DNA sequence: ATCAATATCCACCTGCAGATTCTACCAAAAGTGTATTTGGAAACTGCTCCATCAAAAGGCATGTTCAGCGGAATTCCGCTGAACATGCCTTTTGATGGAGCAGTTTCCAAATACACTTTTGGTAGAATCTGCAGGTGGATATTGAT
DNA sequence: ATCAATATCCACCTGCAGATTCTACCAAAAGTGTATTTGGAAACTGCTCCATCAAAAGGCATGTTCAGCGGAATTCCGCTGAACATGCCTTTTGATGGAGCAGTTTCCAAATACACTTTTGGTAGAATCTGCAGGTGGATATTGAT
């Protein structure tokens, strides 16, 4: 299940 | 009787935005809850600190940035402050 | 014929164990009995929140629990594996707690 | 209608944080846009917290979150680990570990 | 005698937990008087909180509030 | 065309007003009265910080020396706590009386 | 004309604590005697450091209080040793303490 | 208007002077690579009160760093100083 | 010659410095120890004199209270020689390291 | 190496506490709008304190030599602490009434906030006083060799 | 033990940086009045907490045996302290330029106060769902004896 929320965390930066 | 308050609907809605498969216990929604009452403490009594040594009398969106800056750690400072930013500038435009 | 495991051998299997679940490791009575006792002295005919008691514990116990690691810190080293009085005694004087 | 929190793109509660900067006794005033800004930052870290600890919900094949999935998030993160230097979490329990000097031959 | 209640066996798991591997029999009286020192400095406190809000019952908040001050913030009861 | 510099208020006059009720022979050095200036800023706001939490866990919006008197208890240590407490309400009655 | 640190019976300025208490925003409202009190405790406590801190000018036959007679007064105090166990005073040094061990035979 | 090049300013802190320091915590004697790790200790603590001083410089939009902002820096990070100001 | 032995003056200057409060880092070394860890952060900046003077109080009593701790280190190791690994654990048991 | 005792792992099952969805009520909280008021940025500029330099001298750093004594390796014996079986008692659990006390609503006097004037104490800067830092000299306390 | 080399202690002297006393200005604290608000006293209610009992459950106290470990004794090589020669760079002092800090005036965007309408979050209570803890079975990894 992605993740649809709109933030960046650390690891999407990745 | 009288409503006590939570931010547990808001976490929630958080949850399933980046887990929408996986739920949590109201154990662990209390530890979020506290958590959240938390960081919100140490952010706004730091910008309250900030704002008196410089003689204001306004806590603007700034004292909360380098509020984060100084409680953050490395990276989550980072992206704190930059969505902190987006939101603020997406705020203004509407 | 009988069947015994070395010394350490079990105390590895509960290490392994306890570090795995998060249960309390007191028993809840007795660390009631405590907390009423000791409260006593500082205000007679109190009542306690059930959760009152467990978030003492709580705390209690993690405080505990890391007061062990950092005992256990000064176990080895002092290049020992058994930790002792002068263990705790270290770790609590440079923290601060004690002095 | 619309509320502050759509205005910027948030689930976390824009005027709610904003009547608590208020109700703090912090300043005397409070700009209209640090609630916007504290409001951000709260839900992103609570977003930070609930994606690492999905993920040890995940990897002790779980789909409900317990504290012990938020401490294993926490103490697992370098930069969480630091942030909640002083906290306890209550049901959580410790990371594995044991001293390779404990260990047999 | 109520601190005794913390029994030997008790003691030991906590260590277990900390990841201690062997344990001097003089250990178990160090820890309680170790634990009853925590328990009255964080108790001291709650009840200061307590008797302050002109009640008879010592809360969770209480004990939080207490907490924290030490320094020894606890996620889970209220914050 | 001057300008009036702002003036820094310090505890200065009064703490040595208080040496000289206790050591009325006793001088202080300059660094010694900065960090005699400092420390009584320090528990200045240790208290009044305490008090405030006090207040707000109680959702009073009244600081009354109740909340200070509870806040010394919190922060001063056994002895230094019980002298303090005697200090100050031997002022606030005597205040009142007037 | 009375000042009211007289009619508390204080040489501590209630005044101005009264003044300090408001610009720090820690409530809506301050209570009278709150400063009163307050004033009170910060004289007493500066009675207690400045009492000690003179003894240890006197026995270093000096008679001006120097930081370091400070932080003699201070660290020899079990008490305000714990209320500024935090507290670095500039120019206090520490006090003369060696571990028995270290000693000769 | 030459500004010149700071750089290895860290063995200024010379062994003497580690050696004075250990001295007053009450050291008596003293391992060869105790000097470096002080070095090293040293510059992370520099590192930590000085970042976050010069974040309440920018703060006040200054170019000049207070002592101010050294003793509420000191102070966040749990090490409250007494003598400069506070 | 004369020679006093190994400790001996060790335990001199212990007592030496533990009796004074003088600085023991030579300043101008320190002030450009700071000015260079400052530039790195960000450059162009100023430094009040007595900001830099805050730094050294707090620097030199930073370090002279964990060689205490480091001191007690060595002893429970019963050494009299401090080593890294005697600061090392000491600043774990502080919350320094982890 | 063989072999047995025991711990540990994995797939599957299921009863249920805890979680979730459904609906209604509502007080409170958030939004919207007009009216009003003030803080803090901007421009301007006076002034403090910071960066830098020059010059001279010695306090202190550096690098070396040389040997004492400390740390770490090794050995080893006594004893402490782990494992474990036995059997017994404390704790846990779940129900029940009992009720103490926390939380809610209303009420109203006292206390505080707010505003205008008068008054006075605290500050800064100038002049005046003095504790002690730094040096010298001489008696005595300590250390280490023999 | 005695004796020499060296550090340490203490008394005295004195020039001066730093402290204290002296004087004038103003911002802040005190006085007086009207307006506003809070928290407490009082009554009440539902909740959660204490006491009790009983029952099933299970953890703990105890005593024994032995392995493994802690600490003591011994040995020794290399490190780290004491002492010394050398010279450098820090400290001290006094000058200057000017960057930037800090004070003042003006002005408006942003904040607050007030009134009024809409929405939403928290509660409760009923019904319903469901993740997974606990248990079973059966395969194998671990550990320890021989
Ligand atoms: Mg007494
Ligand atoms: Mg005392
Ligand atoms: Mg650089
Ligand atoms: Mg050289």
């Amino acid at each position: 299940g992605k993740s649809t929320h709109p933030m960046v965390t650390r690891s999407k930066a990745d | 009787k009288t409503r006590k308050e939570s931010y547990a609907i808001y976490v929630y809605k958080v949850l399933k935005q980046v887990h929408p498969d996986t739920g949590i216990s109201s154990k662990a929604m209390s530890i979020m809850n506290s958590f959240v009452n938390d960081v919100f403490e140490r952010i706004a009594g730091e910008a309250s600190r900030l704002a008196h040594y410089n003689k204001r009398s306004t806590i603007t969106s700034r004292e909360i940035q380098t509020a984060v800056r100084l409680l953050l750690p490395g990276e989550l400072a980072k992206h704190a402050v930059s969505e902190g930013t987006k939101a603020v500038t997406k705020y203004t435009s509407a | 014929k009988p069947h015994r495991y070395r010394p350490g051998t079990v105390a590895l299997r509960e290490i392994r164990r306890y570090q795995k679940s998060t249960e309390l490791l007191i028993r809840k009575l007795p660390f009631q009995r405590l907390v009423r006792e000791i409260a006593q002295d500082f205000k007679t005919d109190l009542r306690f929140q059930s959760s009152a008691v467990m978030a003492l514990q709580e705390a209690s116990e993690a405080y505990l629990v890391a007061l062990f690691e950092d005992t256990n810190l000064c176990a080895i080293h002092a290049k020992r594996v058994t930790i002792m009085p002068k263990d705790i005694q270290l770790a609590r004087r440079i923290r601060g707690e004690r002095a | 209608a619309k509320t502050r929190s759509s205005r910027a793109g948030l689930q976390f509660p824009v005027g709610r944080v904003h009547r608590l900067l208020r109700k703090g006794n912090y300043a005397e005033r409070v700009g209209a846009g640090a609630p916007v800004y504290l409001a951000a930052v709260l839900e992103y870290l609570t977003a930070e917290i609930l994606e690492l600890a999905g993920n040890a919900a995940r990897d002790n094949k779980k789909t409900r979150i317990i504290p012990r999935h938020l401490q294993l998030a926490v103490r697992n993160d370098e930069e969480l680990n630091k942030l909640l230097g002083r906290v306890t979490i209550a049901q959580g329990g410790v990371l594995p570990n044991i001293q390779s000097v404990l260990l047999p031959k | 005698d109520n601190i005794q209640g913390i029994t030997k066996p008790a003691i030991r798991r906590l260590a277990r937990r900390g990841g201690v591997k062997r344990i001097s029999g003089l250990i178990y009286e160090e820890t309680r008087g170790v634990l009853k020192v925590f328990l009255e400095n964080v108790i001291r406190d709650a009840v200061t909180y307590t008797e302050h809000a002109k009640r008879k019952t010592v809360t969770a908040m209480d004990v939080v509030y207490a907490l924290k001050r030490q320094g020894r913030t606890l996620y889970g009861f209220g914050g």
